């Protein structure tokens, strides 16, 4: 048995590690100029692969999550603070040619503010939605963010219209891919292939539903943690998607104030016409099919003959009440109970919708920002892609399954493309005996 | 420039042919040559491609399973070959060249994969039709 | 407008092949080690690239100190101990993949780097210039 | 991968501006750094001729009227001095991806 | 000298170039805004040198500066006679003449460094 | 519940030794330039961007790369790379010392003789540049004759 030892170099060995990513390919969500490249990566296939994956451990997930919010606090540093704003409004109520229902909303309002002479004032007035001033104690109101952290404007040359980003790897590293297009989000996978980038990724923001999302390779899909558990979110994945029209029908105008030494701030003027009410319309048919499609699969895990059904919202906070999403540059919040209103045993639908002017952020009370009024008229399409659920629990004697909408954060609106993929530190040394023997 | 596209004609269904092109004027072991048709009163279709050196083909959606094509280098002269033809596959058919010179191909050194790159045209002969026809 | 005309093997692709046989695409591994070039953003490239640099030296390093540094795979001086596995030389180079081999002796690999240090210094450097004189 | 052009067909008069439209239903920005579009005319009875390559380049040969316009959304054309033998169809051709689309028609005549 | 074969026939400087290799043997020897530049430059200058290592070390050619190798000469990449060339062109245009072709000739040198060299070897161990 | 066991020869070990018995622990001691903390610094690797403490600590890896590179490459310049020790074609100037082997070889360490011969140095490192120019290879142009 005599035998010595080889050093190879160069081995296909793998570890595991987390790293740092790395970018490739006026608007302020990449740059104008990230990584020029060749820009088609060429997919690698494997041979007799068989890798275990994971769900809900995902790195780049909060990667993600920093780099976006890093790049969204480098678009607002050098804007206008809008200190001057906490003052007294006096107030009146709007009546030229109105809409019933949108009685409340409007509101015109004065007040005093210095020019960019430290000297004097002026009266300045404009119109605000109901939904972002508050009374003090005729209707003296005071601004909705002046009990607390300070206000801030962003720059009118900045829009907001995402981008495709894909993410890449730093040499001696890589990248992995599943090929089993039947992969719930835990487990192993049978058929692997590489790529030394990925697909595009739009960072799109929405609360409950999921726009301009990817499909489905089959069918619809289900995934979430704990199944067994009641306090997992859940993730819906359709196979079509639904097109969907969003709108503002009313016709907007914006005047233009100094305020200060080298400071200017946008007011909105007047509307021409009528006072209407901005909404939602999508088809019916398609809708039904799709949930009939989702309760085929959701018997497959629950009690087939126990009753599916769908609640309301259950209260809480107006962020997860309603469907955030930003067509046109604004944020349109809408009154959603109508399409979650149905029982199971085993065209056109209107959704009114309202916009906010003073924005939170993820879930920080540290910012404001006041987008400035955009005139003109407003219109959208997307698709629709994905849904987010939940349940309750009290297992008695299997009846009456309720769901309900959620979605409370971001990451699991990132892991809904981020489903995939893992990275690989690469390990190039190694040994094994052998038979040889070195020789003087 | 010369140039010519010759084989006109008429067949019933069910046939096999042999089709020439005949060049000049220019170093033929560099240039790609492509296949266009024209319906009679219509606008223009793509058919067929070869590559420079005659070692890669495309087709279009159709005839994939039907034609054959390739290049002779020594003769400066195309062959094509069209078989088992249906009567409504009457058009213009045309042997005209890129324009853009291609030069040699391109091995990455990621998994090798050697590839070529294609632009379009600037010159196109006079023509011919075959008729596929029934009586 | 373009065309693929594959002729080479694959970045990794002999992996899920066995040793004896995947052991002739060692190549094109190290032909990718150090490219992919080829505000935040170019602070983590930065980054990336040192962290390549530091990796690549640290290997080139560990192949140096050794007496199988420049060239590739080599032999030595150092009997196989049989307290590590026991297998008869079949089971490896013709049943057996690399992460299957690298998952069996993943406790063992400090002590065969001291013992192939100890022997290139050791008999080596010493004899050598007992060697280089009568 | 479809292309459509914009519009149909036209009569025009002399001492007049021209401008042709193509849409496309994609961006086609090359990695070598362009776009891949080109325009060539025919006459009726012959052969085609091109007419302009590098989206906004004149090709070699050709009469000074002639240049090219358009990005990755959609295209246009640019031709002043209209005369008679500017006459005949104009297409609009992709040259991005397999399989290779063309423009449908501009009938192109004076005026009765 | 520091580049001073410039002006030459390939065949004319053809014998002093380890005057050449012996001066190019230096760079590092002889010792805020700008420091950022300054840091980038060192990190290209590693870059540079790492790179032409590694591709000297891969093959069998990363002892002296001229070697040979067990490669026959494809006749597709150029066609010129041999007098013609080192008798009657520079680097550069021979550069030109050839900017097309390097990636198969570094390809065909790595498949010729591994095969029949090390698992060749490896047979020849075993007695 | 942690028991300590068996022993090697260890970073520094013989810096009290003998010359010609401490000349064999080079390994050890040379292979802690390029680390020392050979541990999950991985994240404050990451998260250190937008700070002027991680750029001083990328100041000091590339600095400490660069020092490896100077060592490595002057030694490479000399016809002694790859190698621990090597033998050499520069005759000893007797001028420098008269002393016996058998005093530094036995009775002698490296701190010691770094105190004694440290003014001669750059003379050395020209001599030696010098042989393995010199012959090193003009006569092996002249042994090039095949
Ligand atoms: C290598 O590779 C490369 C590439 O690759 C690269 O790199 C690599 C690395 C990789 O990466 C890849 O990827 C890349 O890509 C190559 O290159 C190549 O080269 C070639 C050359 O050979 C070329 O080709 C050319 O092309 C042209 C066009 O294009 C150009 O232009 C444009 C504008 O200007 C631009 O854009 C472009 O770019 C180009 O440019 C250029 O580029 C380049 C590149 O980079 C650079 O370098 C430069 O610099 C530039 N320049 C400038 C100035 O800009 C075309 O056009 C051409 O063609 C033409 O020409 C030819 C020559 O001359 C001709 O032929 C002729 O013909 C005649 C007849 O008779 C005869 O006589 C003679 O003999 C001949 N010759 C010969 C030689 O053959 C042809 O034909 C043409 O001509 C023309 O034709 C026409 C027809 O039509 C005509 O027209 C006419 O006219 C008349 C009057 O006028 C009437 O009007 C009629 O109607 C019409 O039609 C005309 O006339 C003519 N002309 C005259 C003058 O006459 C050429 O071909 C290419 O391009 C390239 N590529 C690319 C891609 O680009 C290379 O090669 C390789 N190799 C090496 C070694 O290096
Ligand atoms: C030096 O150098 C040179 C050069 O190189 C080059 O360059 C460089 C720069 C680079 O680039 C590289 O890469 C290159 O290569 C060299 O040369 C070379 O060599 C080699 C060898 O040595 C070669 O290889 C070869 O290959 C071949 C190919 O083949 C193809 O084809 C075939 C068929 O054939 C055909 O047939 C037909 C019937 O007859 C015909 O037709 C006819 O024709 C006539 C005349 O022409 C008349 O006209 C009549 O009319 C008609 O009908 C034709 O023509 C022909 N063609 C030809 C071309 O020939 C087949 O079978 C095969 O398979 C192939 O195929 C192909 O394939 C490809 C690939 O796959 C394909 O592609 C495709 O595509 C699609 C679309 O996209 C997709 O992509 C897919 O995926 C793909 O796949 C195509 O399509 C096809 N085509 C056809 C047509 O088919 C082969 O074959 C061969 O093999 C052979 O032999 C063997 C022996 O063992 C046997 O086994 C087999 O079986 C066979 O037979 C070979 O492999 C190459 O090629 C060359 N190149 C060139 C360019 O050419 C040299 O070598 C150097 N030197 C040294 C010393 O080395
Ligand atoms: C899911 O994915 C879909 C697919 O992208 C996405 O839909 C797209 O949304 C964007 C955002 O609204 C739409 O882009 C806008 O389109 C309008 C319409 O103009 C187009 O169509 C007219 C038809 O007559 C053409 O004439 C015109 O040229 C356009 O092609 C534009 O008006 C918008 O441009 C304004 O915004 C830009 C960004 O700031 C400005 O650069 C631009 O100049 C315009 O702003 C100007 O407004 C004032 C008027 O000129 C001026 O005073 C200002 O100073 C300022 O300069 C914008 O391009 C796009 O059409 C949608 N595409 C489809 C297919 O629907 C969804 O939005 C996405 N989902 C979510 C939630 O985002
Ligand atoms: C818009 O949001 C409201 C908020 O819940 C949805 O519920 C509707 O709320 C109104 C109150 O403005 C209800 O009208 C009356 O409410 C009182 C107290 O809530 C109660 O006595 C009765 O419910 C009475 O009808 C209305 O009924 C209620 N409707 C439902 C279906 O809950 C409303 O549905 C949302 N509309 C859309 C189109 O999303
Ligand atoms: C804006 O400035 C005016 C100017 O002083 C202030 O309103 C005054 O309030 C005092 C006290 O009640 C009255 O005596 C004056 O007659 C008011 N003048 C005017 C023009 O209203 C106050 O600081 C601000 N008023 C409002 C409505 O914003
Ligand atoms: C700052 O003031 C606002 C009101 O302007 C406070 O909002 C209160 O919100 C609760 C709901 O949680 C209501 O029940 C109260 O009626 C609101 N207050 C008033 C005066 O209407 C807000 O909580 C205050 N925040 C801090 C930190 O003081
Ligand atoms: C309502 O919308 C129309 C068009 O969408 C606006 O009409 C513009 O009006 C200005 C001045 O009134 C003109 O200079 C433009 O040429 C008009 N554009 C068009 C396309 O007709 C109108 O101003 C809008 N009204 C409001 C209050 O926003
Ligand atoms: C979701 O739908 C339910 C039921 O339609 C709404 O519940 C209302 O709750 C209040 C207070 O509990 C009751 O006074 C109302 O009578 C209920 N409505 C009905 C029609 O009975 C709930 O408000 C809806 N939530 C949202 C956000 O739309
Ligand atoms: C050893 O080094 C000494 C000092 O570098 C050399 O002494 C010099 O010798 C030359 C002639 O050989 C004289 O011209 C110099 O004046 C001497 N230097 C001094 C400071 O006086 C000595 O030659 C060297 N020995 C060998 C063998 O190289
Ligand atoms: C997907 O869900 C099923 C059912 O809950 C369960 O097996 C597991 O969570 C996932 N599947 C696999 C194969 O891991
Ligand atoms: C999570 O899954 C386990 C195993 O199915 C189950 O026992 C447990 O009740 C689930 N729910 C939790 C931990 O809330
Ligand atoms: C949305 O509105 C536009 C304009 O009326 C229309 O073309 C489109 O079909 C609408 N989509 C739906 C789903 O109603
Ligand atoms: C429910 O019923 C369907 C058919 O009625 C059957 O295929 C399925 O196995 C049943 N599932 C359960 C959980 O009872
Ligand atoms: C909600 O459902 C109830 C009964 O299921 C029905 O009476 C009511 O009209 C529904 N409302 C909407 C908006 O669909
Ligand atoms: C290895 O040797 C043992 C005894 O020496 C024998 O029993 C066994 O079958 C052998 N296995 C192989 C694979 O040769
Ligand atoms: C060799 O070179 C001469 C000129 O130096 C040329 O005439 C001859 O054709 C060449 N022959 C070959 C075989 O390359
Ligand atoms: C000095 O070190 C040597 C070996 O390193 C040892 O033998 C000797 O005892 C030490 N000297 C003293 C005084 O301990
Ligand atoms: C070296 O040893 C010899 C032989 O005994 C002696 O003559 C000479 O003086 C010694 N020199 C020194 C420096 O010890
Ligand atoms: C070193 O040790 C030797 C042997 O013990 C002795 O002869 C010599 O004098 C010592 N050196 C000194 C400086 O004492």
């Amino acid at each position: 048995e005599n035998l010595w030892v080889t050093v190879y170099y160069g081995v296909p060995v793998w570890k595991d590690a987390e790293t740092t990513l790395f970018c490739a390919s006026h608007n302020v969500w990449a740059t104008h100029a990230c990584v020029p490249t060749d820009p088609n990566p060429q997919e690698i296939h494997l041979e007799n692969v068989t890798e275990e994956f994971n769900m809900w451990k995902n790195n780049m997930v909060e990667q993600m999550h920093t780099d976006i919010i890093s790049l969204w606090d480098q678009s607002l540093k050098p804007c206008v603070k809008l200190t001057p704003l906490c003052v007294t409004l006096q107030c009146t109520n709007v009546t030229n040619n109105i809409t019933d229902d949108m009685r409340g909303e409007l509101k015109n309002c004065s007040f005093n503010m210095t020019t960019e002479l430290r000297d004097k004032k002026q009266k300045v007035y404009s119109l605000f939605y109901r939904l972002d001033v508050v009374q003090i104690n005729n209707k003296e109101y005071r601004l909705i963010n002046c009990n607390t952290s300070a206000i801030t404007q962003a720059c009118p040359k900045v829009s907001f219209e995402p981008i495709p980003i894909h993410y890449c790897a730093p040499a001696g590293f890589a990248i992995l891919k599943c090929k089993d297009k039947k992969f719930n989000g835990t487990g192993p996978c049978p058929s692997v292939s590489t790529v030394q980038c990925t697909h595009g990724i739009k960072p799109v923001v929405s609360t409950q539903l999921l726009l301009n999302g990817s499909l489905a390779e089959e069918e619809v899909m289900i995934r979430s943690e704990n199944i067994t558990n009641n306090a997992k979110n859940i993730l819906v994945q359709f196979n079509t998607p639904v097109q969907i029209n969003c709108t503002r029908p009313n016709n907007n105008t914006r005047k233009s104030i100094r305020i200060g030494p080298g400071q200017a701030f946008y007011a909105t003027g007047d509307i021409i016409g009528d006072i209407r009410q901005a909404h939602c319309t999508v088809s019916k048919a398609t809708w039904n099919e799709t949930l009939g499609k989702v309760v085929k699969q959701l018997r497959k895990h629950f009690g087939n003959n126990t009753i599916i059904r769908f609640a309301n919202s259950s209260g809480g906070d107006l962020e997860v009440t309603t469907h955030s999403f930003n067509c046109g540059g604004e944020f349109f919040y809408c009154n959603t109970s109508g399409l979650f209103n149905s029982t199971w045993i085993s065209d056109s639908i209107t959704l009114p919708c309202r916009i906010k002017q003073i924005i939170n952020m993820w879930q920080r009370i540290g910012q404001a920002m006041y987008a400035p009024p955009i005139q003109g008229v407003i219109r959208c399409v997307s698709n629709i892609t994905g849904l987010i659920l939940t349940r309750d629990g009290g297992s008695t004697n299997s009846t009456t399954e309720t769901f309900r909408p959620g979605g409370g954060d971001m990451r699991d609106n990132w892991r809904s493309e981020l489903y995939k993929y893992k990275v690989v530190k690469i390990e190039p040394l190694g040994v094994a005996p052998t038979r040889a023997k070195r020789r003087v | 420039v010369q140039l010519v596209e010759s084989g006109g004609g008429v067949v019933q269904p069910g046939k096999s042919v042999r089709l020439s092109c005949v060049v000049s004027d220019f170093p033929f072991s560099k240039y790609p040559m492509y296949w266009v048709r024209q319906a009679p009163g219509k606008g223009l279709e793509w058919v067929a491609a070869i590559s420079g050196d005659a070692w890669h083909v495309v087709y279009s959606n159709s005839v994939q399973g039907r034609f054959l094509v390739s290049r002779d280098n020594v003769k400066n002269t195309l062959y094509l070959e069209m078989n088992s033809l249906k009567i409504e596959d009457t058009a213009v058919y045309r042997c005209a060249r890129m324009f853009q010179e291609s030069g040699p191909p391109r091995l990455d050194r990621w998994s090798g994969r050697n590839y070529y790159y294609y632009s379009g045209m600037d010159v196109w002969g006079q023509g011919t039709t075959v008729t596929v026809s029934s009586a | 407008a373009v065309g693929i005309g594959a002729v080479f093997l694959g970045f990794l692709g002999a992996a899920g092949s066995t040793m004896g046989a995947a052991s002739m695409t060692l190549t094109v591994q190290a032909r990718n080690l150090l490219s992919g070039i080829v505000t935040v953003w170019g602070i983590k490239q930065l980054q990336a690239r040192v962290l390549a640099v530091e990796r690549y030296l640290r290997d080139q390093q560990l192949l140096g100190i050794w007496g199988c540094s420049g060239k590739l795979i080599c032999t030595t001086n150092v009997p196989w101990n049989s307290s590590w596995s026991n297998r008869n030389l079949s089971e490896i180079w013709d049943n057996m993949t690399w992460l299957q081999w690298d998952k069996e002796i993943s406790n063992y690999t400090q002590i065969i780097y001291g013992l192939l240090e100890e022997s290139q210094n050791q008999q080596e450097k010493n004899e050598q210039d007992l060697l280089a004189l009568d | 991968i479809v292309m459509t052009q914009t519009p149909l067909s036209l009569s025009v008069t002399p001492g007049q501006p021209a401008s042709i439209s193509c849409k496309s239903s994609e961006s086609l920005r090359q990695s070598n750094g362009k776009t891949s579009l080109y325009w060539y005319r025919q006459k009726p009875g012959q052969s085609p001729q091109l007419l302009v390559f590098e989206v906004s380049n004149r090709f070699s040969g050709v009469s000074d009227r002639f240049v090219g316009s358009g990005s990755g959304t959609d295209f246009t054309l640019r031709i002043s001095r209209v005369e008679a033998e500017d006459v005949g169809f104009y297409y609009c051709m992709q040259s991005k991806d397999f399989p290779l689309t063309f423009g449908g028609g501009t009938k192109v005549d004076l005026k009765r």
